[PDB]
RNA sequence: AUAGGUUUGGUCCUAGCCUUUCUAUUAGCUCUUAGUAAGAUUACACAUGCAAGCAUCCCCGUUCCAGUGAGUUCACCCUCUAAAUC
């Protein structure tokens, strides 16, 4: 179950050698150009297809982020690009799993890849901006008056209230009421 | 086209999928389709929460100022969001709905107190 | 949507457009909040209009524009 | 006034500490490969090509600025109690613009308390990376900047690339950048692969951190083992400038020391393994006697 | 080229694809290659390589075994070389083909 | 007063362009009139159907 | 461009008919006072004016 | 092989490898050159090699070439203010003519970079439109944010299954 | 200013059979994009001349008009750049026939 | 195109047709779930239901959206400039 043992064991160098795993698979197709996709899976239900892919033909070959020699076998050596499924021979499912293993090993550190030297994001590196320093506080904020004092409820005189009632009587709704202050 | 009568409008344009709204702040004519010719896209507004959760929005404030100076008519969610920003005053409608919720929650607190 | 020559339906041949019931103080403070908000956004819009006009005027003819125009003419000659 | 990192004499001597190995600076990396071009010249044009390669190496080896940490900003612009309790999840506003600098743009947060707080440094960097993306930086913090990952990759001897990923992800004034850089410097002081950090743009920051927080014994050791003797004398000089109230410093200007004697004065005064510095110095002087007899 | 040992080239054939002329033309070209040492001995100057992978670092490959010529090469501006229209078509991007860059098997 | 983000904008840009000038940013309001919901318009700016 | 003479003629005579035979305010703003329905319009009046 | 003596003159990198970008004052460029005589060889090579590059980098300037009608080869430039620049090119080279016209009526490098900076001002990153114009189409792509429903299924907060 | 697209054009006179009008042939260079080669494309302009100074075969400079006069007359004569036969060399401002000096420049 | 098959008693050359690749519509046979994109062949005829109201009377809008591919160089740039928003 735990990988990194078969790859250093004896049966690997007996069946395969210094050659890669995929150096023996030839996909069967209508001749000339192969289809520009492999099968989606070799293992349908719990049965294997007639010509298994290099990953699917050996159940011992487990794939994860710690299986670094397989991962560097399935990624190129002179270029930092991953081998595609028509090039290698693995399924679409196995290609997705091998890719996820590649980037999981890449951000877990157990795989070699090139990182370019990056130029600094900005030119001026000062922190003397109003967005990255303090600001002179508002008069309301040094006090506690609400900003834009027309936000506060202020009851009109009942003369204006009765003028409103004279305008919009008949279909008049219920009465007034000041806001509470603190939510539950 | 020509659009006999009309004006520019800073508004939200839907660009998401089903059960996933996303809005783009654009400068479009009022008489054009919602997802159509905008003269320029001012920013972005995601109302959905992030994994951390912050409901994103970005505004190109100088070009917003430019199109307001050119005469763009703001739409009701748009002055809602600019008031929420602090580029515009807070909106009387939404502080009034805050007030309506004040009184509604006061009523349910009183009713629950009578229940208990 | 409909055009000017579409016949109206019967449920809109008769249908009353009943008015919302009006609350007094929310309505009055709502009018005051509306007039205050419209006044301050009118001020902000006037400021932005003046800013755009100033930008156009200084781009057309400021001091650096005349400076680069005279440099171009002198370099040409 | 104490000379900071960005001064002419310290920059020149730090350049000499770094050194220029062309075969390490311009090195074959595993990227996409294009067929190579071939050119046809004399010895003089070959020397001109090597000079241009040296100048390009200097451009590539221009030194990133070492800067102090930033104060965690907590500034409430406004607080709207009427807004408090209306919405649930916060709102981050960004002035994206195009010509404003990134440390000049304004980004604010509105919370369910009604507080219009200016955005923190981490939220600031995340929103700048979202709306103005730079290559290499991801807004989610990489899992490679965790203890076991950095340990494994230090064991795989990848410290230049630690500093590369850290430069790509974190701004130099950030606490995470500061912590990762000093943790890498502590690991390289524990084991020590200064040659693995030579001819790279982090050598000067490493030397600056060590002479500021004094652990330069291994630097003297590796310098006089690898015959970087003018380099070692200049490093003792940098120490004497940066700490002028040290007994190394008054002993040096009392004895008018100039070279290997400056190194000896330092090792007699404050070197924590000064017996081993003297032992390496006298073995080096035995080697000097050997090749002087050879000369 | 698996029999020879060559691993990385591109080859396009045209005209008549006859096997018995194809193989003989292949052998004629590969045996009438010029190497960098012979090139350097003919011109009298250094042979250098400039890779995009390494950078501006000049990598000397072949130096003359005799004297070094001291007059520089004549920089013939706008040279007279016969280009290929398929190469120029591919370089400028009007080579529209549904067959060229197809994902095939190994080698 | 100016809305708080714009207040931050303009006080920031003035202390970048030089003089501290810590007065509160005010703008003229009495220029704008206060015509309420009563004011009649013009019939030729209007028009009969 | 082949001219649109008949369209221009229709426009001109429509403008002339609108100018000459315009409906007047008497038959425009009349009110059937029991059902609040104006003639020639067919639309009644809003709830704030009954 | 491509037809012609020098096939490099039709390879779209020679054309966008010429250097003269004319100012907005000039409208007509006239090249009077001599087919014979050892002194007009620079003008002949300038007509042969550099006129396509000049026309490619200045698409709206009318370039007219004239044959053996005057005993000396010269360039004339007709400029919108009304100017008529004369540049004799007898006993010169094509590179000399290129440098001369780039100095006299060529736009400066700083002006070209400023124009290109205005184009990069037009190209903005933070906008979210289609891939033809912008860089990302939605924030369904940016990690952390809730993904697109097609790629990742949404939880049952969605409508219908409320 | 002018609503005419062509501000300054240099062309050749074809015919002078219209009163106070000259028919001028303007030849621009248009890139054939497949061959990537510049070929002359010709357009006929109608220029206004008040003095009947231009004969056929002349090389003329035409300026734009602020508003076109006729249906096609959108340009006016600016100068007779090269009169037929009697060609004054402008570099050495001397009369010449072609490739030779009718009057010697060392006069 | 990394090309392949096919003229002949046989070879070489020129040549056409076809194969190998990808996408779309329809037909046959056969089909488990979940999510998401997209969804008359016909500018042929349409039963029926709905799609334009608002609003203190005036106005405004129904001249927009939505649809279709019949026709077809009325779409782009410059000059001038009328509605329209400030
Ligand atoms: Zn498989
Ligand atoms: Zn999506």
């Amino acid at each position: 179950d735990e990988p990194w043992k078969y790859l250093e064991s004896e049966e690997y160098q007996e069946r395969y050698g210094s050659r890669p795993v995929w150096a023996d698979y030839r996909r069967n197709h209508k001749g000339g150009v192969p289809p520009q996709r492999t099968r989606k899976t070799c293992i349908r239900r719990n049965k294997v297809v007639g010509n298994p892919c290099p990953i699917c033909r050996d159940h011992k070959l487990h794939v994860d982020f710690r299986n670094v020699k397989l991962l560097e076998q399935f990624v190129c050596a002179h270029t930092g690009i991953i081998f595609y499924a028509p090039y290698t021979g693995v399924c679409v499912k196995q290609h997705k799993r091998l890719t996820q293993a590649i980037q999981k090993a890449r951000d877990h550190g157990l795989l070699i890849y090139h990182i370019p030297q990056v130029e600094p994001r900005d030119l001026d590196f000062s922190t003397s901006h109003g967005a990255v320093s303090a600001t002179p506080p508002a008069p309301t904020l040094v006090s506690g008056d609400p900003w834009y004092p027309w936000y506060n409820w202020k009851q009109p005189p009942e003369r204006e209230l009765s003028r409103l009632r004279r305008l919009y009587q008949g279909h008049l709704q219920e009465e007034s009421g000041p806001p509470p202050e603190s939510m539950p | 086209k020509a659009y006999r009568g009309g004006h520019l409008t800073i508004r939200l344009a839907l660009g998401g999928c089903t059960n996933r709204p996303f809005y783009r702040i654009v400068a479009a004519h009022n008489k054009c389709p919602r997802d159509g010719r905008f003269v320029e896209q001012l920013g972005s507004y995601d109302p959905l929460p992030n994994s951390h959760g912050e409901k994103l929005v970005a505004l190109n404030l100088d070009r917003i100022r430019h199109w307001i100076g050119c005469g763009a008519h703001l739409s009701k969610p748009m002055e809602k969001l600019l008031g929420l920003a602090g580029f515009f005053p807070l909106h009387p409608m939404m502080i009034t709905n805050a007030e309506r919720l004040r009184r509604k929650r006061a009523r349910e607190v009183l009713l629950a107190s009578q229940k208990t | 949507r409909k055009t000017r020559h579409d016949p109206l339906a019967k449920s809109k041949i008769e249908r009353v457009n009943m008015p919302p019931a009006v609350d007094p103080a929310e309505f009055f403070v709502l009018m005051e909040r509306y007039q205050h908000y419209r006044q301050t956004v009118r001020a902000l819009r006037m400021e932005f209009v003046s800013e755009v006009q100033r930008k156009v005027h200084e781009a057309r003819a400021g001091v650096l524009a005349e400076r680069k125009a005279l440099k171009d003419a002198a370099e040409h000659r | 006034k104490k000379p900071t990192f960005m001064d002419e004499e310290v920059q020149s001597i730090l350049t000499k500490m770094t050194g220029l190995n062309l075969q390490k600076t311009f090195k074959p990396a595993i990227q996409e490969l294009k067929p190579p071009t071939y050119k046809l010249m004399t010895q003089a044009q070959l020397e001109e090509a090597t000079r241009q390669a040296v100048e390009a190496a200097k451009v590539r080896l221009k030194m990133p600025p070492v800067l102090e940490e930033r104060v965690p900003i907590n500034d409430v612009l406004a607080e709207d109690k009427i807004l408090e309790g209306t919405e649930t999840t916060k709102y981050v506003f960004t002035d994206i613009s195009y010509s404003i600098p990134h440390r000049e743009r304004f980004i604010v947060v509105r919370e369910p308390s009604g507080t219009l707080r200016k955005a923190s440094w981490e939220e600031r960097d995340r929103m700048i990376q979202v709306y103005f993306p730079k290559e290499g930086r991801k807004i989610l913090t990489p899992i490679i900047f965790k203890e076991e990952n950095l340990r494994t990759m230090y064991s795989q001897d990848r410290h230049v690339d630690v500093l590369n990923l850290c430069f790509a992800q974190f701004e130099p004034d950030s606490t995470e950048y500061i912590k990762v850089h000093h943790k890498t410097y502590e690991d390289i002081d524990k084991r020590g692969k200064y040659d693995l950090l030579r001819s790279t743009r982090y050598f000067g920051g490493m030397v600056w951190y060590f002479v500021n927080n004094k652990k330069i014994d291994g630097l003297l050791i590796d310098q006089i083992q690898r015959d970087l003797i003018d380099d070692a004398t200049n490093l003792v000089q940098l120490y004497h400038v940066l700490h002028p109230d040290g007994q190394s410093a008054q002993g040096a200007k009392d004895q008018a020391a100039e070279g290997i004697n400056l190194i000896k004065v330092f090792a007699k005064t404050e070197a924590q393994k000064g017996a081993y510095i003297e032992l390496t110095l006298q073995t080096y002087q035995e080697a000097l006697s050997r090749h002087s007899a050879a000369s | 080229c698996r029999l020879i040992g060559i691993k990385d080239m591109y080859a396009k054939v045209s005209g008549s694809i006859n096997m018995l002329s194809l193989t003989q033309g292949l052998f004629r070209g590969l045996s009438r290659q010029e190497t960098h040492q012979q090139l350097a001995d003919k011109k009298g100057l250094h042979v250098v390589e400039i890779r995009e992978e390494c950078g501006p670092l000049p990598i000397v490959v072949a130096s003359p075994r005799g004297p070094l010529r001291k007059d520089p090469e004549p920089e013939d501006e706008v040279p007279d070389v016969k280009l290929d229209w398929e190469d120029v078509k591919t370089a400028q991007g009007m080579k529209r083909s549904v067959w060229s860059n197809l994902k095939r098997a190994a080698t | 007063p100016y809305p708080p983000l714009l207040r931050a904008m303009i006080i920031a840009e003035r202390q970048k362009n030089g003089d501290t000038s810590t007065e509160e940013p005010m703008l003229n309001v009495q220029r704008i009139r206060m015509e309420p919901w009563d004011y009649p318009a013009k019939q030729e700016d209007k028009g009969r159907a | 461009v082949r001219p649109r003479l008949i369209a221009e003629l229709a426009r001109r005579v429509r403008a002339l008919r609108e100018q000459l035979n315009r409906p007047r305010d008497s038959q425009l703003y009349a009110v059937d006072y029991e059902t609040l329905t104006r003639p020639f319009s067919g639309r009644r009046l809003p709830v704030r004016a009954w | 092989p491509m037809k012609g003596r020098f096939p490099i003159r039709r390879t779209l990198q020679y054309l966008s490898q010429g250097n003269v970008v004319f100012k907005d004052s000039v409208k007509v460029m006239t090249v009077n050159y001599n087919t014979h005589g050892e002194l007009g060889e620079g003008a002949r090579k300038f007509v042969f090699f550099n006129i396509p590059q000049i026309q490619y980098k200045n698409p709206w300037v009318q370039i007219m070439m004239f044959k053996n009608m005057t005993p000396s080869p010269f360039l004339r430039f007709y400029l919108d203010s009304g100017e008529q620049v004369l540049v004799d090119v007898e006993t010169k080279s094509n590179k000399e003519i290129m440098e001369h016209i780039r100095k006299i009526l060529g736009k400066n490098e700083e002006t070209l970079r400023e124009e290109e900076e205005e184009k990069k001002q037009l190209s903005h990153p933070a906008n979210f439109g289609p891939r033809k114009y912008c860089l990302r189409e939605c924030i369904c792509e940016v990690e952390g944010q809730v993904p697109c429903p097609s790629l990742v299924p949404l939880p049952k907060e969605m409508r219908g299954k409320y | 200013r002018s609503s005419v697209h062509a501000r300054w054009i240099v062309g050749k006179v074809i015919g002078t059979k219209m009163q106070k009008t000259a028919k001028v042939r303007v030849t621009r260079l248009v890139l054939d994009p497949y061959l990537l080669k510049y070929f002359n494309k010709r357009k006929t302009y109608f220029a206004h001349d008040a003095l009947q100074q231009c004969t056929v075969g002349d090389i003329v400079l035409l300026r734009a008009l602020p508003v076109p006069r006729a249906k096609h007359v959108k340009h006016e004569l600016a100068e007779i750049v090269f009169k037929v036969g009697k060609v004054i060399d402008p570099v050495t401002g001397k009369p010449c026939a072609g490739t030779t000096y009718l009057e010697s420049p060392l006069s």
